[PDB]
């Protein structure tokens, strides 16, 4: 009752957009990734740190 | 209808044996993806598959 008319009253001009769907916009896709971790680690200066 | 009946015996044997002329694809071979589409998969901007639509791929 609103959106339904937009779905049902299909034309020809929209075949390029939704005919033979290639992908589902809805289904979330993510990839599982490698294991890693981060740490902020201080490195030191070799030589005086000044002007 | 004896003569046509012997003709039917001939036809039944011949047709029952002769099926092996049309069939589905026979041998399955597995090849790695072309570099472009495989690299496209393993990055972002990858929507889910639909099982169809004959995706276009680079050459």
């Amino acid at each position: 009752p609103g959106a339904i008319s937009q779905l049902v009253s299909y034309g020809a001009q929209d075949v390029y957009l939704t005919g033979n769907p290639q992908i589902t916009f809805f289904k979330a896709v993510y990839r599982r990734y490698t294991n890693f971790a981060m740490e902020s680690i201080q490195q030191t200066f070799d030589g005086t740190t000044d002007f | 209808t004896s003569f046509v009946l012997m003709l039917l015996f001939t036809g039944i044997i011949l047709i029952a044996t002769n099926e092996l002329t049309y069939n589905r694809p026979r041998e399955i071979q597995y090849r790695y993806l072309p570099r472009d589409l495989d690299s496209f998969i393993r990055t972002q901007e990858m929507p889910s598959a639909i099982f169809s639509s004959m995706w276009d791929v680079d050459t």
